[PDB]
């Protein structure tokens, strides 16, 4: 009663579903590509299944150095290749 | 109620019961320097937190 | 000197400024031009 | 990096989807609010 | 050891059968409203 | 009128200052029983062999305990779940070196506690209310045979039927999360919603009614003088109670209808908690929580470890510890 | 069992203490008229 | 007669919005093989 | 207004769900995380 | 002298009473293990 | 000593849990 | 009427989702603690600072994705996004563990716009301000366990990830190193919290089960209109079953209802000064009395020794993967096993 | 000084038992009409 | 139940007080000795 | 403990001295 329009009354209306099947889908699919083109590992720095461990390494890449700590992960990364 | 020589002397302290500056007065001044304390406040913090470091300030007993 | 950290200090502040200065501008501005009715 | 576009691309064209069928309407809505 | 396996198998008898009886002796007419 | 007649008003009287009732007359021997035996045995019981592998278990006061390490022993594994009441005992220090007091406390309780969810439905009846706060009650009833009867039954043995003390609850806990991994079972995650949510749901209502109160009284007085036992007024105004709560969230996320209200506050912890006893009663028959050990794998096939990997961890370090003279063979099966 | 030496006195007190604090703001509001 | 944008509109899409997003990213990684 | 009935708002949407979280367990079984 | 005006009496009831105590002997229950140690 | 005291504070408990229940002040109707 | 009065007039409207000054505070730092927590649930990995997967991206599912605590290296760090750790760089801030003190930080103080939000609404509308007084407690327990836990201790690191088994290895860290189910501090949270449930299901059930007919419909909840004056339920009539039933019967509905607001409120403060405690190790780990006892004597056992073995499997068989800060390789023959498993 | 163990208790109960009762007759003496 | 009319109400003045905490506190202060022995 | 029993008894017994002159029930001529 504080005068917004009922959620029952948009949602029900044709002008939100002309809007939203375009911007729900949109959405989605955009959420979608953004693992599927594998920009969401670069972006976190999440590891892809095959960049955990080099190829004969065991041990974890575990940071132990406070102010170094961020190359102490590139030296990591630079010993996937 | 008992009047007394100290309560005489002190007797001008406790009469502006309730006074005011109009309207806001000094509050943009005293915003001013809640700011600057704000400030003070995370610099100190990130000095004892070594979020923030600065020559001539090792933070530790060997100092 | 100025060392790393106190440049990112200052970036900090900064940031932190602009955050709480573009907040208060925007709801200043909307206060003011979305008036209550007396 | 061509994938920022990608991601970026049915965003962008929601967006401008929506702000066409809702225009005539919140032209009205900022108009009476002037 | 059997005095006393007695003694409970009658205790417990008897308190099952005032159980039994007593929700049998007219239980749902003994209510504030529907004394039927 | 006769004397059976006599009895039966004076048992099914609403004038007795503690309601008796056809339940009451089993619920009363039975929980007297069970309360004296329990008392006893807490204070002077001697050691019981709870394991079934003569290594006697000290639960009560006089044999070392405090009131926090004190407990009832459950009774002998070598037992299972044989019935052993004292008339099967060769002799009281036997019964005693076999955890007869638990058995006997557990099974008068158990047969008492459901005579007074039966007692609650009765005295309703009798006085003209609506019959459901025994509906209420059988969430800690059926969480109390899971946790003393359907546990050992699917177990195969009253020695896992949870110890009568503070720190045998808590060993009961920890070998159950180490062979079943109950903090990984959705149903204890709604035990956990029900229990979590009920002490927040018990917090919001007394806090809006608290703040809602109508003033009577001045400053000088509690509040809650305020309210007269009886009084036909609303003590609390729900109206501004409901303008404020539903200004907290939004409008429809708030009660306005108090009948709905009580009804909300009764129904999720009694339906968490009957999801945390059939949780128990479920695990009682090896349907364990779940399991993601070694879920998550590499390209190459290396386990990457999870927070299940590690929780994983500590079970295993409780389940090789737990009942460390017990186990013979490398499964532990029952 | 080898306790701490003033556990018991640190229970009776902690007992005794605001039982009778209660004890007295009782038995003066019954006295009240 | 209501207006189209407000406070609400601002705060459901807000959380609307991410969540859809979010809803086809991990939707996209149930088909990741190792 | 009063196009679409809410109910068939309600039903595919609510469809919508059961068909993602249906495949969020789908994905508990393949790929990563399937223990295989 | 005159007396004091901001004096007030104190009350505690039955039922608080019983509460307080059910509290303190609580208390001292759970916590006297802990105070013998 | 501790096993005297534990019992102690239960049987008050229980001595209370009479009182309260026994003697308590009358729900009255007004 | 200056432009602090029309701000105030803005922010205080009567809209879907009140704002207020407080607002101001919590609408953006519990959006990004929300949202933190999403995001990094969804996308960011532990595996630099824990060695473990922690997001749906690497597989995990609901009940195994955390955002987790930075690296035990970082100490007590804030490691905001622009500091000397971070340096700026997003994708390693993320891997270093700062959307754990991000989440935790914006929580934080979403948590006091929370709390005055309560206040500002409870002062706009007119009545007490019980409510924000019982949130102290989930404050209070937020503040000590995601707080002053880890700053008692060596890091952020031993503090619990904010994911659903992350809390649950967090419960039994506690049981392990801490024995946290005899410290007396939780057993008083332990009753505060069933104590509350108890309370909530006994009085809606005692409410729904003495309403008076006022209606003709077998579902009574249409009975009620919110304007009416008279009590829907029978107070006398529940006073008189409870006092039959239990013995004792609330006759005071405020009692009754201030007694709902302090019993979990209690328990959950109670908690907080035990995690507190446990800060700094002070825990309530073993009865002095019973250790000299079963020093001496190799046949007394109870369940509070049986406990402790339990606590010793746990530290041992948890410890090298739990804290691999720590370097720790405890050889198999080391390990506390009984005979058999 | 190798003392007594329940003289401290044995004091301290002496003390507070008997004063407590006349601070509970007191109190409530002075709480009268 | 009609009331019982045995009861009476009971006295202790202030000075009465002070007496039974003297000699309460003396009592204390000439058995400790001998309770710690 | 002695030490500080001994002289803890003799405190209040100070402190009731000062009671029971400064703060006594005022002999009334009536
Ligand atoms: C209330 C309700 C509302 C709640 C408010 C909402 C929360 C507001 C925001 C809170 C953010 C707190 C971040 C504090 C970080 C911290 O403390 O960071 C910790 C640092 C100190 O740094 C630590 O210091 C340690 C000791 O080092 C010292 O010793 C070492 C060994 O000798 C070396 O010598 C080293 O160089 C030397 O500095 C280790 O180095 C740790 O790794 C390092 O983290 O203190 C400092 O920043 C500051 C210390 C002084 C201020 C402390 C007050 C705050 C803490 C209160 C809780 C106390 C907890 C006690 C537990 C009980
Ligand atoms: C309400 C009264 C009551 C009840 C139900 C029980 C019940 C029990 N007692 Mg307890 N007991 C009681 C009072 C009671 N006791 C009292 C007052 C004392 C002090 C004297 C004891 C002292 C005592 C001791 C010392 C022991 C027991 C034991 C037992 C258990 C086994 C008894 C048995 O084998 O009987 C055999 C059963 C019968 C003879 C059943 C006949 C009942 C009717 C005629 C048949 C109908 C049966 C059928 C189930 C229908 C039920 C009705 C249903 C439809 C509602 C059982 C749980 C033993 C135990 O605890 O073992 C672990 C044990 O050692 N009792
Ligand atoms: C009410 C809103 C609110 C609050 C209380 C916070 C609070 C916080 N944020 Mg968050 N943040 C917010 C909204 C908020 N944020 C929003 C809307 C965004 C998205 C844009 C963010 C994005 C964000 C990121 C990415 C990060 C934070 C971080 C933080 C933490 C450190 C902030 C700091 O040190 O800046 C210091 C600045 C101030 C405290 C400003 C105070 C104003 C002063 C008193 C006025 C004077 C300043 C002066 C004019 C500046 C001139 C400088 C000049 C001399 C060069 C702190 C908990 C960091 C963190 O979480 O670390 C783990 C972090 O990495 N915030
Ligand atoms: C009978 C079983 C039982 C019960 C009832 C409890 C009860 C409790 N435990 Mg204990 N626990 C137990 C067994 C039990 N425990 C056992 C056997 C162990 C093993 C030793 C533990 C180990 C344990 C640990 C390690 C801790 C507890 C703590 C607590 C307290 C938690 C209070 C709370 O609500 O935190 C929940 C969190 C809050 C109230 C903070 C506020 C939460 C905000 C407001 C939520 C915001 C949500 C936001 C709006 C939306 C989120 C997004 C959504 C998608 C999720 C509570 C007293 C905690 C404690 O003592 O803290 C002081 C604690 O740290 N327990
Ligand atoms: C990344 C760093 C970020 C920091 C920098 C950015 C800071 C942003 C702070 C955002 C604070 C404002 C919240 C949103 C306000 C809003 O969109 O609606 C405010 C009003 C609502 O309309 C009106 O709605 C009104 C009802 S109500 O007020 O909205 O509830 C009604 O009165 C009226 O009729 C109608 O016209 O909309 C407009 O007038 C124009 C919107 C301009 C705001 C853009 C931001
Ligand atoms: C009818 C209400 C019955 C009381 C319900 C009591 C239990 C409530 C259960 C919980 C909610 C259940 C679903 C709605 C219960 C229900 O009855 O819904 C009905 C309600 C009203 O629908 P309409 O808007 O059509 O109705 C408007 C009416 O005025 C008709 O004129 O729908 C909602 O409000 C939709 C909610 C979307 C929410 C928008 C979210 C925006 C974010 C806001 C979050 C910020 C606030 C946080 C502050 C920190
Ligand atoms: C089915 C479970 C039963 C729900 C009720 C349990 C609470 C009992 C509390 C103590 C009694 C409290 C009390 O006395 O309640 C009384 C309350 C109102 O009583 P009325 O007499 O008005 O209505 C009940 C009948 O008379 C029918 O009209 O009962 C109802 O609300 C029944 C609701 C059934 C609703 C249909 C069942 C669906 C709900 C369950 C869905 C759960 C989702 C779980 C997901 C994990
Ligand atoms: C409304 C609503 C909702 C939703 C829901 C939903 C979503 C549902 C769905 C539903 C559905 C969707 C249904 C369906 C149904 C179906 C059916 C019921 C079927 C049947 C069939 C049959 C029976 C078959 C047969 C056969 C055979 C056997 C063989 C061959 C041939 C054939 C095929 C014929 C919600 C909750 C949100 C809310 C409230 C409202
Ligand atoms: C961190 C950060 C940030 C932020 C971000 C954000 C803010 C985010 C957001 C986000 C979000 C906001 C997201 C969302 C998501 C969502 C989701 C993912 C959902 C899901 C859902 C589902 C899954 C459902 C299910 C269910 C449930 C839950 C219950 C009931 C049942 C059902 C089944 C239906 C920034 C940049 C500022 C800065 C830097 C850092
Ligand atoms: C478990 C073993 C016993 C199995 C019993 C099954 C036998 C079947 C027939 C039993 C007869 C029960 O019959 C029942 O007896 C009682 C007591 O005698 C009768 O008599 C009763 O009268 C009224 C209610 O009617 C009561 O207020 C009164 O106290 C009682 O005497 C009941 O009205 C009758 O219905
Ligand atoms: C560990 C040691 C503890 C020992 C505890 C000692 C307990 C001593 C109990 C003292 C009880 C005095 O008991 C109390 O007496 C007073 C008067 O004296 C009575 O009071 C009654 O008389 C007075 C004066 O006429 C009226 O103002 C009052 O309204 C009326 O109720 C109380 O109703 C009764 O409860
Ligand atoms: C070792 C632990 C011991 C802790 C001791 C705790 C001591 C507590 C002291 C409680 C003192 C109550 O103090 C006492 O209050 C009552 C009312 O409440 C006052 O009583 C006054 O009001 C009442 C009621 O209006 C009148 O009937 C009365 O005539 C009048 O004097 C007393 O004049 C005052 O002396
Ligand atoms: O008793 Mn008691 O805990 Ca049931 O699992 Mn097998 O059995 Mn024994 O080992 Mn594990
Ligand atoms: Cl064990
Ligand atoms: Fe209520
Ligand atoms: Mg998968």
């Amino acid at each position: 009663t504080t005068g917004e329009r009922p959620f029952s009354d948009i949602i029900t209306s044709v002008r939100y579903w002309v809007i939203h099947s375009i911007t729900i889908p949109a959405l989605f699919i955009a959420g979608w590509l953004f693992v599927s083109t594998g920009l969401a590992y670069d972006v976190f720095g999440t590891p892809r299944p095959d960049s955990y461990y080099a190829q004969e390494q065991r041990s974890i890449p575990l940071v132990t150095d406070r102010f170094e700590a961020k190359q102490q992960v590139e030296t990591f990364l630079e010993q996937l290749k | 109620a008992r009047r007394t020589w100290l309560g005489d002397i002190l007797r001008p302290l406790n009469s502006e019961y309730g006074k005011v500056a109009p309207g806001w007065g000094t509050t943009p001044l005293m915003a001013v320097f809640m700011g600057l304390f704000l400030v003070f406040l995370l610099i100190i913090l990130e000095i004892y937190n070594s979020t923030l470091i600065l020559d001539g300030v090792n933070v530790s007993w060997k100092a | 000197t100025i060392t790393p950290s106190l440049k990112g200090f200052f970036i900090g502040l900064l940031s932190g400024a602009v955050v709480l200065g573009l907040t208060f501008a925007v709801l200043i501005a909307i206060s003011q031009i979305d008036k209550v009715q007396r | 990096d061509w994938r920022v576009l990608v991601v970026l691309l049915p965003v962008l064209l929601a967006a401008g989807w929506a702000v066409r069928n809702i225009l005539p309407y919140a032209v009205k809505q900022v108009q009476k609010l002037l | 050891m059997e005095t006393l396996k007695i003694t409970v198998y009658i205790v417990v008898t008897f308190f099952v059968l005032l159980f039994v009886f007593g929700f049998l002796s007219g239980d749902p007419a003994r209510n504030p409203k529907r004394k039927d | 009128a006769n004397l059976w007649e006599r009895f039966c008003n004076w048992v099914t009287s609403t004038d007795n200052r503690l309601y008796v009732g056809w339940f009451g007359v089993i619920m009363i021997p039975t929980l007297l029983a069970a309360t004296i035996c329990f008392v006893i045995a807490f204070i002077a019981a001697p050691p019981v062999d709870i394991d079934g592998i003569r290594e006697p278990v000290s639960g009560s006061l006089l044999y070392g305990n405090n009131i926090i390490t004190g407990a009832v022993v459950p009774s002998s594994n070598a037992i299972g779940l044989h019935f052993y009441p004292i008339w099967e005992a060769a002799s009281l220090d036997e019964w005693l070196y076999n955890g007869g007091p638990y058995q006997l406390i557990i099974f008068h309780f158990l047969l008492g506690a459901s005579c007074y969810m039966g007692r609650q439905w009765e005295l309703s009846y009798r006085l003209g209310m609506r019959p459901w706060i025994c509906v209420a009650y059988s969430a800690p009833l059926a969480s109390a045979f899971a946790v003393f009867l359907i546990y050992p039954i699917g177990q195969g043995s009253f020695s896992d039927g949870m110890p009568l003390g503070i720190s045998g609850t808590f060993n009961f806990m920890i070998v159950f999360q180490a062979e079943h991994n109950i903090l990984m079972h959705p149903f204890h995650q709604l035990g956990v919603a029900g229990v979590f949510g009920g002490a927040l749901f018990c917090a919001m209502h007394g806090s809006l009614v608290t703040s809602s109160l109508i003033r009577e009284t001045t400053e000088t007085e509690s509040a809650n003088y305020g309210y007269k036992f009886g009084q036909e007024e609303e003590t609390y105004n729900i109206v501004a109670a409901h303008g404020y709560f539903g200004r907290l969230i939004f409008q429809y996320a708030s009660f306005n209808n108090s009948r709905s209200l009580h009804f909300f506050l009764a129904a999720w912890p009694v339906v968490g908690v009957w999801f945390a006893a059939l949780g128990i009663s479920t695990m009682a028959f090896n349907l364990n929580g779940f399991n993601f050990n070694h879920s998550v794998i590499d390209a190459k096939g290396n386990v990457i470890n999870t927070w299940a990997d590690i929780i994983n961890r500590a079970n295993l370090g409780m389940e090789v510890m737990h009942e460390r003279n017990a186990h013979n063979f490398p499964l532990d099966l029952a | 069992m080898e306790v701490n030496q003033l556990g018991l006195i640190a229970t009776a007190l902690f007992v005794l203490v605001p039982s009778v604090f209660l004890i007295i703001l009782y038995v003066q509001t019954e006295s009240q008229q | 007669s209501y207006p189209i944008f407000t406070v609400r509109w601002v705060a459901v899409h807000t959380l609307a919005v991410p969540t859809i997003f979010f809803l086809g990213a991990i939707a996209a990684m149930q088909f990741i093989q190792r | 207004g009063g196009r679409i009935p809410l109910w068939i708002v309600a039903t595919v949407a609510g469809m919508g769900v059961i068909v993602i979280v249906g495949l969020f367990f789908y994905g508990a079984y393949a790929g990563l995380g399937s223990s295989l | 002298m005159e007396p004091n005006p901001n004096r007030q009496p104190v009350e505690l009831n039955r039922t608080s009473l019983y509460l307080g105590l059910l509290l303190i002997l609580v208390l001292a229950l759970l916590f006297s293990s802990y105070f013998f140690n | 000593m501790e096993t005297i005291t534990y019992v102690f504070i239960f049987a008050c408990i229980i001595a209370l849990f009479f009182f309260a229940i026994f003697f308590r002040e009358p729900p009255r109707i007004t | 009427r200056g432009w602090f009065d029309i701000l105030d007039d803005w922010l205080k409207r009567d809209r879907f989702v009140f704002v207020g000054w407080s607002g101001i505070l919590l609408f953006p730092c519990a959006y990004l603690a929300l949202g933190g927590w999403l995001t990094g649930t969804t996308f960011v990995t532990s595996w630099y600072t824990h060695g473990l997967a922690s997001s749906y991206l690497e597989g995990c599912n609901f009940l195994t994705v955390a955002v987790s605590t930075p690296a035990n290296s970082m100490g007590h760090s804030l490691l905001l996004l622009w500091g000397p750790e971070a340096q700026g760089d997003f994708t390693r801030w993320c891997q270093l563990g700062g959307l754990w003190t991000f989440i935790a930080l914006h929580g934080a103080f979403g948590l006091i716009g929370f709390m005055l939000r309560q206040f500002e609404i409870a002062r706009l509308v007119g009545v007490r301000p019980y409510n924000a007084i019982a949130f102290s407690a989930p404050i209070a327990v937020f503040v000590s366990v995601f707080l002053i836990y880890p700053l008692g201790q060596s890091s952020w690191f031993f503090a619990p990830s904010f994911g659903v088994a992350a809390i649950f290895r967090f419960l039994l860290f506690f049981q392990g190193f801490h024995n946290w189910t005899l410290n007396p501090f939780h057993m008083m949270g332990v009753a505060g919290v069933l104590g509350g449930a108890l309370l909530c299901a006994i009085h809606g059930a005692t409410v729904e089960n003495t309403l008076f007919q006022d209606g003709e419909g077998a579902s009574t909840f249409r009975a009620f209109n919110p304007t009416q004056a008279e009590e829907t339920y029978s107070m006398v009539t529940a006073n008189r079953f409870w006092s039959q039933i239990f013995g004792i019967a609330f006759s005071n509905k405020r009692w009754l209802h201030f007694f709902m607001l302090f019993v979990p409120v209690t328990g959950l403060w109670m908690s907080a000064i035990g995690v507190v405690g446990l800060a700094l190790n002070l825990r309530s780990y073993d009865f002095i009395s019973q250790e000299i006892r079963a020093a001496e004597d190799p046949e007394f056992e109870t369940f509070y020794t049986k406990n402790l073995l339990l606590n010793e499997g746990i530290r041992a068989w948890m410890a090298p993967q739990d804290q691999p800060h720590e370097n720790f390789v405890f050889p198999e023959e080391v390990l506390p096993r009984g005979n058999a498993l």
